[PDB]
């Protein structure tokens, strides 16, 4: 959930009005070159937790977070747009 | 460079067609890469390859143009004069074949390739209607018949044109 | 096959044809005419032996230089050097 | 002034490179046409003095028959064949080839030629699409100055 | 030897030396380089107009190159070069020191440009300015 | 309700992406159509008032003629031609010309743009095909929610 | 340029140089006809 | 013009770096260094 809130706001502040400007370029492809390894981190953690007991990783995928307003993690993710996570077999598993 | 002969490599399809539909006037104003000068110029310029593939493109779009004027218009009572010239045109085209025969690496290597394949189809179909015209002039449905098979020779005489 | 045909279009091929028949006939029964060549001189062609000898061995030291510079062949030769490295040390340790 | 749009502009240089494989498919087919259309008209008409009209119906049949505009009833009524069955009970027997010379013709120019056409367009699509990109972004330069 | 042309006559040493660089590449067999200047069919100062020992002994002066140079760019290509900033005159000037080094830089940069010598080439770009 | 299978749900998503390919053939295809509608017309009725009927007879041959509809007998009745081969022995000799700027239209619209729309389809198609499969994903919990 | 500050390097862009006659790099570039250079997106960025 | 030489002399230090962290680099580097190696192993063996 961490990961793909990272990704969101790395994502987010990269196309801010706070980091538009002639010096802050680099910075900007850093931020979003760092949110798509964030991504990256999110879909690895997700598959072997979905390798070593795919049912318990339902359960963590069903489970609401009290931290984030008692969202389940696919919620988070989708309205983080990680698209590459909600492809992944283990979270198109828990939605069908 | 050996298609282009004693020509420059430079020369186009258009300056090397003009010159040879104008041999007096485009030659001395050329670059070839009195006694000892045209007739050095007309030997080495129409003894290139190229020079003769163009001669002979021409002279098979003519016949293409002219065979299918002669089996568009209708036949006379008599072998008219275009039906003359295009025997002895297909004569000569059959001499062609055989000395080709001849001079080639055997009958097989000939046969092999599909344009003289072509080209004896398309002998052996003109000389079939011409016959067949030339049995009875004056009889309707020999020159009916007569078309019917030069209607194929003009097909195959257009797909001989692609080589 | 352009090089060998004669230069006259189709319908004047037959005064080409009648001429070739004319040649044949003058030199197989007439023979007042032969077949004349140019043979190229010995300077030449030693000239063109010693560029392609040249040219030959050329080619087989760029092709040696550019397989020694190969991933693969660098790779091994690596592997092979320190194998040798190795047996040098083999010999140190022995010593010492 | 399509060529300012990021879209249209790119397709334009295309459709331009394009023209030279419309141009090889003209070329292929003028054969195919011209062998037809002259054997065809000779069959349907083999008693006329050549004119203008005879030219026109060379040309005209031949090249609308490849968009699949076939012309068969007015090939019919033409050929003078008067039979429920078509090109049947003719005048002439040679007339009744002429669905065959047209069978073998649209077989060689929208079976062959025209699925031809499509590959060679596909194959110089994916060679020179980068390239139309490039040669666009200095036409914006050309445009702007 | 002294020359009658003033803009000759202004030339530093260095552009001389450049122009000693050209004439041993020139004197070489079937060098281009020679091949380039007699196809260019212009004089000494390299004005397109096509005095032959002048033409002959000081054919590859260094503004001629930049005219023929010139020719190859574009139609416009012009130059500008101050062979005034060498004398010892403008040493109280602070900058120079860069000028004087980047111009002459400049110079030999087209010669290996000339010569097709890709790393002095590379070599010279980098110790002058103006580098895109 | 397509959306749910998972052969015709990312279809529906490329069809979706294909459109603009579509809208590009279309912007194309304008220019052809009217500059050959007005042209044709005016051959067609070169002294009648412009009227609604005008701008009709702009678009429907046109743009049904990219489809295979010639119109061939009725824009040879059209043209007041009443010689046995078609566009012959006409009132005046300018409607003649319509069967040429047809043959330059269809060259233009069936030969060059629909076959240049085939090669468009076909890289889009490679480009985009993976990134349906992973949005009709995300659509499959769009779904579900 | 373009990387550590776009706008000094569009003004870079902009210069007219004493030295070519006055011209801009971009118009040297199209000169040149240097297809790389015109198609970067520095370049296209100061032509927009 | 100070823009333009530092950024230059910046893009030389990262070409540099990049072509100096390519494989093909870094195997012929390893190459040379183990023939090196040897070299000293035979200042070594001497010595011994
Ligand atoms: C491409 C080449 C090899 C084809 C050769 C076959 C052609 C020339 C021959 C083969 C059979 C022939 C047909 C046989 C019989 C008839 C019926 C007659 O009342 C009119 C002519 C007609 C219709 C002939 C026309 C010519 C014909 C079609
Ligand atoms: C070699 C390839 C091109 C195949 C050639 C097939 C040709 C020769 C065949 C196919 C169909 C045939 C026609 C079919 C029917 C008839 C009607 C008959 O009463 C006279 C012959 C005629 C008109 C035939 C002539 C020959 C014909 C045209
Ligand atoms: C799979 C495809 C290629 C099948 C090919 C079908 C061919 C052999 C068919 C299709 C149309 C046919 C023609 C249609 C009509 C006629 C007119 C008739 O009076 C004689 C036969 C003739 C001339 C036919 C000959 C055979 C023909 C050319
Ligand atoms: C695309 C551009 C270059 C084409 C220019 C050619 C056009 C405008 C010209 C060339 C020849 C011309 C034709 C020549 C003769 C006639 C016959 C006359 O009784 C009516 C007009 C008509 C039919 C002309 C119409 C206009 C015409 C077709
Ligand atoms: C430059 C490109 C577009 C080719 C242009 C070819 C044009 C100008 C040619 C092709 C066919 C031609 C037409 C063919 C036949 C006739 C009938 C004649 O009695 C009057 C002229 C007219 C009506 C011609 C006008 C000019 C024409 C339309
Ligand atoms: C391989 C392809 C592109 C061949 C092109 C064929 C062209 C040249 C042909 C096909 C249809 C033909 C037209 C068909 C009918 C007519 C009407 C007639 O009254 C004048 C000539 C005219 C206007 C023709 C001009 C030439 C034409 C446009
Ligand atoms: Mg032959
Ligand atoms: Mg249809
Ligand atoms: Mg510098």
């Amino acid at each position: 959930i961490n990961a793909l809130v990272a990704s969101r706001i790395l994502e987010r502040l990269s196309t801010h009005r706070a980091l538009q400007g002639p010096h802050l370029a680099e910075e900007r492809a850093k931020m979003q070159h760092n949110a798509k390894k964030f991504e990256e981190l999110a879909v690895g953690v997700l598959g072997e937790c979905h390798g070593s007991d795919s049912h318990m990783a339902s359960e963590m995928l069903h489970s609401k977070n009290d931290m984030f307003n008692k969202k389940n993690a696919i919620n988070i993710a989708y309205d983080a747009k990680s698209l590459a996570f909600l492809s992944h077999p283990a979270t198109q598993s828990v939605i069908n | 460079a050996d298609w282009y002969g004693h020509l420059k490599s430079v020369t186009s399809f258009w300056a090397v067609l003009f010159a040879f539909f104008f041999p007096f006037f485009v030659l001395p104003f050329i670059n070839f890469s009195g006694a000892h000068r045209l007739r050095r110029k007309f030997a080495k310029f129409y003894s290139a390859p190229y020079t003769r593939f163009i001669s002979d493109l021409l002279s098979h779009f003519v016949l293409c143009v002219v065979t299918s004027y002669f089996v568009l218009d209708k036949l006379e009572d008599t072998i008219s004069a275009i039906e003359w010239i295009l025997l002895v045109w297909f004569v000569a085209l059959l001499l062609e074949e055989l000395r080709q025969m001849i001079f080639c690496d055997g009958i097989a290597e000939y046969i092999s390739d599909t344009w003289n394949r072509l080209d004896l189809i398309m002998i052996t179909l003109f000389f079939v209607g011409f016959f067949t015209h030339a049995s009875d002039p004056s009889n309707q449905d020999s020159k009916v018949v007569s078309k019917g098979i030069h209607a194929f020779l003009v097909v195959v005489l257009w797909l001989r044109f692609m080589r | 096959e352009y090089k060998d045909r004669p230069f006259l279009p189709a319908p004047f091929i037959l005064l080409a044809h009648v001429h070739m028949l004319f040649m044949r006939l003058l030199r197989l029964c007439g023979v007042h005419t032969q077949e004349h060549e140019k043979i190229q001189d010995d300077e030449t062609k030693r000239k063109i032996t010693t560029f392609e000898e040249l040219n030959t061995d050329k080619f087989l030291r760029r092709w040696e230089r550019e397989r020694q510079e190969m991933l693969e062949a660098r790779v091994k030769m690596t592997n092979d050097n320190v194998v040798q490295a190795m047996g040098m040390m083999d010999q140190l340790l022995e010593h010492m | 002034y399509y060529a300012l749009s990021k879209n249209l502009g790119p397709k334009l240089i295309m459709m331009m490179e394009m023209m030279k494989d419309v141009s090889t498919f003209v070329f292929l087919l003028l054969i195919f046409l011209i062998g037809y259309g002259v054997a065809a008209q000779s069959l349907l008409s083999p008693d006329e003095d050549f004119s203008s009209r005879t030219f026109i119906g060379v040309l005209f049949r031949p090249y609308f028959q490849i968009y699949g505009e076939l012309f068969l009833d007015d090939l019919n009524s033409e050929a003078n064949c008067l039979g429920d069955t078509p090109f049947t009970e003719c005048s002439r027997e040679t007339v009744r080839m002429v669905p065959f010379f047209l069978a073998v013709y649209i077989l060689g120019s929208n079976v062959l030629l025209v699925n031809l056409l499509i590959a060679m367009f596909n194959d110089t699509y994916m060679k020179v699409q980068e390239a139309a990109e490039d040669l666009w972004r200095k036409q914006n330069y050309e445009l702007c100055a | 030897a002294k020359t009658n042309i003033t803009a000759l006559d202004e030339l530093p040493s260095f552009a001389l030396a450049i122009e000693e660089l050209y004439k041993r590449e020139a004197k070489k067999p079937h060098s281009h380089v020679q091949r380039l200047v007699s196809l260019s069919n212009t004089d000494v100062l390299g004005r397109h107009y096509r005095g032959r020992d002048l033409a002959n002994t000081r054919a590859y002066n260094v503004l001629r190159m930049d005219q023929i140079f010139a020719r190859l760019v574009s139609k416009d290509f012009s130059v500008n070069r101050d062979f005034t900033i060498y004398d010892s005159k403008y040493d109280k000037v602070p900058g120079i020191q860069f000028r004087r080094t980047a111009q002459a830089s400049h110079m030999l940069f087209l010669w290996a440009i000339c010569l097709d010598r890709f790393r002095m080439a590379r070599h010279f770009w980098l110790i002058g300015d103006q580098s895109i």
